[PDB]
């Protein structure tokens, strides 16, 4: 739940002392990179229905999985697969705006073995969808913002496998 | 049974069942029809075999009956004759089971210190089942009372 | 039934009928008294 | 005699000579001779049909490896690779190779060695780890052979996982989803927890 | 098949861990199937195997354990 | 309205209710030497 | 640890009575079909390495799970999975001979839902593979023993979940 | 959930094919017995307090499972036990009428073996109850429809055991 | 020997042999005259099977006979036939023993270690004993080949 | 631990030939005499306590070694010798069913000689006890089974001496 | 059939057929039930003969399915299994009729001019039915495979 | 890596980081820029290595490509170039890490059980990675091909 601000003032609360100059320097390291994230979080929010559109066509479409016998065959399953991908963009922008992958341990990595195993979701196609989604996102957002966003995409698929 | 003792021997070796073990189960079910004739024969002669083997028990060992012993009581012998019937409950099981596997965990495991606790002599039971064996070998034919008597005399030495 | 015939009369709605159902002693004996407390928070939250 | 009392007490968790009047008596005679060492008396006890009737055929193979380590090694499993070495031995040769791969280990002979009995190594007798602090003292209790679901592998794998889907207050606060009844995994009946 | 062995195995850790020292130069029957894992274990501690003599087993069979 | 993901394994991972969850049968077709052998006329009466 | 023989012994032991005629009918039913199971337990233990490379190649190979991301992408995890699946064929033919699924319940099926959720394997692909092991064995020992095998494969997949 | 028509659609949907001449006779065997099953259900429901009466009269009454040292003894536990036997019969009406045991595996066989160990009621008496329910039912409905009702009776008994 | 498996079973619990186990020996001894008659059909038709099952092998697996294979050349395939001829010889030990422990301690303890180094495909060896099974069972009577086919059958599964 | 079955297999393998005609006649010698060996075994397993009960009463009791000053004066020792004598009958039974002294050679003989002299056990008092016990079993089992009983009790009596 | 071949043998000599020829009809029809039992298990195992005898063919001779050969490609391999599938239909036809004459009147009049024109080697197509003979006799029992194998040998005898 | 292996050894003796492994690690990390411009050139030419060692394997082992072998057919021999694509991909992880614990945990520890379960010969991969080494030493310069060629030579020892 916490961010780079509320990890510093949580860890400096619990020692009992006030905010000191070793911890304010950690806040200024977040405040120097804060302007980079708000430009990064704006452009993904205007293209959330289009990053998902291209990345499904990057790795998922015209496969076994799109075809019958695969998993995303029925229209009912298909939309869901966009929707079960669209949380992975919205929660990754929240952790990019936070500067901490503490949202991602908390909202979007709880059942993520056990929901997907108890629904017939293949894990190995979701990890292949996400670095197909990371490549089009870092192309859309830039080289500098792409590696900060690239931590929180690779935080998800490492916890998902 | 002989099937489970073939399985848990072959489970500890973590292999499949050997064909040396697989003829053991195959010859078992062909001879299973003989021993279920014994189980109907022992069950129909149940009420006869208790009272006469206890009658031969009393003339051999009068220490259970007499005062100073345990069963000096008109209820206290009635639990003894049920206790002989509890063993012939088991003897007709292992004849069908083809082993002494129902003799083991229901009837013989804790009996050396169970009877030590209760005050009954464990040696005194070992002729009562033997007196049961001498009547049970009389009603049965000798090619079947040889094996049905062999389940008894396992339990005889296992008591003492 | 005195919870029930208020619904058959129309004097209460169904949402008031569920509340007057699960305040009875037969619901309280079955899922509150004979359970752990945070189990019994979760099970009434599961049913209703 | 009180050594071969305690050797049964270490392996079979209680004195089954006193309490069940049974134990293989030919092995004690080779033991009391000084013929076999105390390492061998454990190992020939571990391959006996008394052991596999008591601690191998009643449990899952993953539960046996956690249960054998509390018997012979005197400690819990410390690492998921150190579980996974011994679990391949159970698929290799079953029980007789698993007790062979643990009693002949260098973890055994450094600590117990040659002519002493295994003793369980609790807190204070040596330093204890922090990774498996929970299910080691829980394994050292007498209620250890009724934990049917395995302890270590359900949490050695869980440390690499994220937070598993359950109720927020533990797995015992999560009812089975049927039509009625409110059944619960009671944590004291069979330790799911 | 089993064969006795006289072996003296010092520990080289009892200075560090401070344990009760058990007095080696033992004699034990090790069986044939479990011996070379136990023999290699004498080499890891650097203990010296003095005498190995075949107790029972009749060396040269093809069947019979 | 909702159910716990461990509870969906209790409901729908049975033997009878698995064909609606994932693929199960995967029919291999007629092999191509069989369908090359038919006279593209599977029925004929008097003209036999 | 019970047989179909000894369960009829034990269920006629908790009541304390002797062997009734329907109990001997249960024992005469098992003795009648005794030689059928031993003709199957040879043939399945003959081809125990041939079925495990057939049912895996039927419903588990060339999917995404052998591809990276999935739970079969490792050679540690391919060889663990054949070790995970040799146990299901070996304990089934143990339970075929005893006529009782009590061996599967306290050797295989006790901790199997709880380890598989802990290690993060697909239960849905495992229960695919054991059901894929059904029609290979049904097409190997004939339809009579395979339908008698199918009560003990469908006790595994019922007990996984 | 699904029935004999929905499953053979869903068997032929996930292959991607149409309804071939290898699946129409699965429907034609269902539609031939379509008039047979509807007459089978309408004699179950007219006798549904007597099939559950005659089932317990051969197994549970006058035994010592209804003794004071017994499971059945308090009348709270009796009226549950008739009702826990009501729900085995009424769903067995459904699966015979559907032609597929999938409704049994969703609601009856949900967690029923793991509830019973958590309660302490015996399972070995329950298989004796339903197999006493099977011999009453096949005499009442008819030896044709008692055969197909006997499958869905024993499918519960396969799941309990 | 099925006798020796019973001795180590009864020695490991420090007890005598149960009458369930002695019924197995009594069925073994009275069938032992049948056991030698199984081997005399196979010894008298030893050269018939190996020349047949060589040609049964080399149609199903001619990757061996083609060059680059493990037994290429007529000096090598004579050694490949005596590797078959050992296994027909060993089965006649295992039939008359009753157990599979002469197949084990002679042939299949380290057979995945030897044939790994020797370069031959062990799946072709498991083909080869299966090619040896189909002709040798047809030479026996079908009742004797039910028991004798099982000692062939453990040699199939313990290969691969 | 080898058998007359296996030693004619082992002698046929140290040559390397098949089962010849001389190897047949050794085997039919075993199977002809094997039927009485099982019938000999059931009797000595039945009277395994009664034989040892009067074997000590013939030679051990009321002598110097059961007197004070003797060896067997302690109750540990008198329990040990009955434990020593029940093993000598049980292992000679194991030598009787195999028909060879190889069962008797591996287990019991390697440590009786040097440890009885280490523990002060009189071997020269032990040997007439067990060869009295070889006399009392021949009256129990019969004369024709008594001769091959007499050749392995001699083999113990030669190994002690 | 032998009924067709004996009517027209008696039609040219224009009299009723002899009881020496009628007894051959009587031995044909009384053994008629067994020859349908040979055929109806081959038709039920039709797909699991040709897929393996084709794969035993291309493994034994690789130049046919190799590129540059006649049967290269997934279409050409498929049509060079129908050329094997067609002969398995005629062998099941020859087994029912009892004689080789529904193969001689259908399958083997002009094969040496057919495959000379089509380009396939006639020596290689005689190898495939030899692979078909080694597959189908293994799927049949010990006694009945000899009478089925003679019609397999006539097909190899007509091409070679 | 080496840095894991230096910690894990020093953690087992429960001391601090030694002056020994302070200088193994420092010598590793000042060679860290040299190994990545070794490991880039493998990934920069991954389509050439796979194509050349794919050309080099199948002429050495023609039993694989020929029908009845495992990689036969255009879908199956595309997977064997993918089967070698992983092992080239793993070696670049081992060159960067400075050890073979990326090779060990991903591509070694269950290979022989897997490739027996797939039907491929295990030593035929051990020729192919050895053929993959012979085109990788022609890429690099001489003093780096001894370093990167040792990681190829580790993978041969895991197979055979
Ligand atoms: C008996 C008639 C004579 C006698 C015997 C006596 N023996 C012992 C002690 C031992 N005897 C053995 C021998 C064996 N143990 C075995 O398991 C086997 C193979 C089955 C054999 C041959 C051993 C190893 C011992 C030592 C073990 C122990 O003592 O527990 C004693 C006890 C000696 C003591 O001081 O403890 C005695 C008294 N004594 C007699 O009266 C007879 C001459
Ligand atoms: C990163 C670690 C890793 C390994 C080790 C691995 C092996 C691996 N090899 C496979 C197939 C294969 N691999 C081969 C390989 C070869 N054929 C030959 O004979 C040659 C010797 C050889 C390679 C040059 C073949 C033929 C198959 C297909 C097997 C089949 O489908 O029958 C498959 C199954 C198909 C699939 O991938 O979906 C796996 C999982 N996969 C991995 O992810
Ligand atoms: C005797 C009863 C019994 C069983 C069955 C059992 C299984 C068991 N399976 C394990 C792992 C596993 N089991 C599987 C199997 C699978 N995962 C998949 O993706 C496939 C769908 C499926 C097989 C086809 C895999 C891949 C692992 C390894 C996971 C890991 O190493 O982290 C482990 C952890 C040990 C290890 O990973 O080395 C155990 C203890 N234990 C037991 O005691
Ligand atoms: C179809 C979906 C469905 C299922 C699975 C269902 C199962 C079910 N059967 C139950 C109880 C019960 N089950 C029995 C069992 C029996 N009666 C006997 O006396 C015999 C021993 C045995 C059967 C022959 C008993 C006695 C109870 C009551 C247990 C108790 O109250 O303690 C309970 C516990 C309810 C309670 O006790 O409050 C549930 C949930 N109800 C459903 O709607
Ligand atoms: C029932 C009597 C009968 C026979 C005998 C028959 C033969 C026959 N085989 C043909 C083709 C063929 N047959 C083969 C067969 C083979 N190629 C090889 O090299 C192998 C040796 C061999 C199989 C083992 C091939 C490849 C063709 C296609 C010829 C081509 O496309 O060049 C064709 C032309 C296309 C067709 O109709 O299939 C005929 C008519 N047709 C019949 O109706």
């Amino acid at each position: 739940m916490q961010d780079a601000i509320t990890s510093v003032i949580n860890s400096s609360d619990v020692q009992g002392k006030y905010l000191d100059a070793s911890a304010i320097q950690k806040l200024k390291a977040y405040f120097a990179t804060g302007e980079l994230r708000v430009r990064a979080a704006t452009t993904i929010s205007a293209n959330a229905a289009n990053i998902v559109k291209e990345a499904v066509a990057k790795s998922l479409l015209y496969s076994d999985i799109t075809r019958p016998g695969g998993n995303m065959y029925t229209t009912r399953r298909y939309a869901a697969c966009i929707r079960d991908l669209d949380y992975y963009l919205r929660y990754a922008t929240y952790a990019m705006l936070a500067g901490d992958p503490s949202i991602l341990d908390e909202r979007v990595l709880n059942g993520l073995k056990e929901t997907y195993n108890s629904l017939g979701v293949p894990i190995g196609a979701t990890v292949q969808a996400i670095q197909a989604m990371k490549e089009v996102t870092a192309g859309l957002v830039g080289a500098d913002a792409g590696k900060e966003m690239g931590i929180y995409f690779d935080y998800i698929c490492s916890g998902l496998s | 049974s002989i099937v489970t003792k073939s399985i848990v021997n072959a489970d500890a070796e973590a292999r499949y069942l050997s064909p040396g073990e697989l003829d053991r189960i195959k010859s078992f079910v062909t001879s299973g029809e003989r021993r279920v004739r014994i189980a109907e024969t022992m069950t129909g002669a149940r009420e006869r075999i208790i009272k006469e083997a206890g009658n031969q028990l009393f003339q051999k060992r009068p220490d259970v009956v007499s005062p100073g012993g345990n069963a000096y009581g008109e209820e206290m012998t009635a639990t003894c004759l049920r206790d002989l019937d509890y063993y012939l409950r088991l003897i007709t099981y292992g004849i069908v089971a083809g082993d002494v596997t129902p003799i083991e965990e229901i009837g013989v495991v804790g009996v050396r210190e169970m009877y030590k606790s209760l005050g009954t002599p464990i040696e005194a039971v070992a002729e009562g089942v033997r007196a049961m064996k001498s009547v049970a070998t009389s009603l049965l034919s000798g090619e079947d009372a040889a094996e049905a008597g062999a389940y008894f005399d396992y339990l005889i030495g296992a008591m003492s | 039934t005195v919870a029930e015939i208020k619904l058959e009369n129309g004097d209460i709605t169904v949402r008031e009928f569920i509340r007057i159902l699960a305040k009875s002693d037969v619901f309280r004996n079955m899922y509150w008294t004979s359970l752990y407390v945070c189990k019994a928070i979760e099970y009434i939250h599961r049913r209703l | 005699l009180d050594v071969v009392k305690a050797a049964y007490r270490q392996v079979f968790e209680r004195d089954i000579t006193r309490a069940y009047s049974q134990g293989i008596s030919d092995l004690e005679s080779k033991f009391k001779n000084g013929e076999i060492s105390t390492k061998e008396f454990i190992r020939r006890l571990g391959k006996s049909p008394l052991y596999r009737q008591q601690f191998y055929s009643r449990f899952v193979n993953s539960r046996v490896v956690e249960l054998a380590a509390r018997h012979f090694l005197g400690r819990g499993l410390s690492s998921p690779e150190e579980f996974s070495k011994y679990f391949a031995i159970v698929t290799k040769g079953g029980l007789a190779a698993l007790v062979d791969a643990m009693v002949d280990s260098t973890e055994y002979a450094d600590y117990f060695g040659e002519e002493t009995v295994p003793y369980l190594r609790g807190l204070g007798t040596e330093a204890q780890e922090c990774r498996n602090w929970g299910p080691q003292i829980d394994l050292f209790n007498y209620s250890a052979p009724f934990r049917k679901v395995p302890q270590f592998v359900t949490l050695f794998g869980d440390y690499k996982q994220p937070l598993r889907d359950q109720h927020v207050y533990g797995i015992g606060n999560d009812p089975l989803e049927i039509q009625f009844g409110a059944i619960f995994p009671k944590e004291t009946r069979s330790p799911k927890n | 098949r089993s064969f006795k062995v006289t072996a003296c195995v010092p520990s080289q850790t009892r200075i560090r861990t401070q344990r009760e020292l058990q007095n080696t130069y033992f004699t034990k029957l090790v069986p044939y199937d479990n011996w070379f894992r136990e023999q290699q274990r004498i080499m890891k501690m650097g203990g010296k195997i003095v005498k190995v003599e075949l107790a029972t087993g009749k060396p040269g069979t093809n069947t019979g354990l | 309205r909702y159910l716990t993901p461990g509870g969906l394994s209790l409901r729908s991972m049975r033997v009878g209710t698995l064909a609606e969850k994932m693929t199960m049968v995967k029919d291999e077709p007629t092999p191509r030497f069989v369908e090359l052998g038919t006279p593209t006329d599977q029925m004929k009466g008097e003209l036999e």
